[PDB]
């Protein structure tokens, strides 16, 4: 990502002056510049370098070329997930039914926030299951809207 | 935290719907 944030990131953990930072410190960096890896990833990616391996110390330069190479995967752990969503609808749903009436939905999607229309909503809709009752299982609709 | 989980939300939309949008033309 941005090298600017990124290098200046890198100063403040670069104590020694010697320009690279303790092998043991990359996980706490790669969090720092905003990515969430596992301690398992983490590790992976460093084993999976023969010439980063055995290291002690790590360069700018080297943690640089190691987040270009694994940047899809790193990037993954930053991916919305359909559990921050279901808040939304949680909240509301008081019995815990897991529906959404679809006159609840469209009145949330175009009355609040960052307010969508009735025509990107009736676009939308093409895409969802609604019940003869009117209602829409919640979960499923996130999961697709977050799906590809 | 309701109304920006919300506010995500409709964001995530947008882009899905500019997705289908492309695959038009």
């Amino acid at each position: 990502s941005a090298t600017r944030a990124n290098k200046d990131i890198f100063t403040l953990f670069d104590k020694k002056g010697q320009g690279a930072i303790a092998k043991d410190s990359l996980g706490d960096y790669l969090r720092a510049i905003g990515y969430n890896p596992t301690n398992q990833l983490v590790q992976d990616i460093i084993n999976a370098d023969s010439s980063l391996r055995d290291a002690s110390s790590l360069t700018l330069d080297q943690i640089t070329g190691l987040i270009e190479v694994n940047e899809k995967e790193l990037d993954a752990t930053t991916k919305a997930k359909t559990e921050d969503f279901v808040k939304a609808f949680q909240v509301f749903d008081k019995e815990s039914t897991g529906k959404v009436s679809v006159g609840d939905l469209r009145y949330m999607l175009t009355g609040l926030g960052e307010k969508l229309t009735d025509a990107e909503v009736d676009e939308l809709l093409k895409g969802v299951e609604v019940d003869s009752n009117g209602e829409i299982d919640y979960k499923k609709f996130i999961e697709d809207v977050l799906r590809q | 935290s309701v109304l920006r989980t919300i506010t995500n939300l409709q964001k995530k939309i947008r882009k899905e719907l500019k997705q289908r949008q492309l695959k038009q033309e």
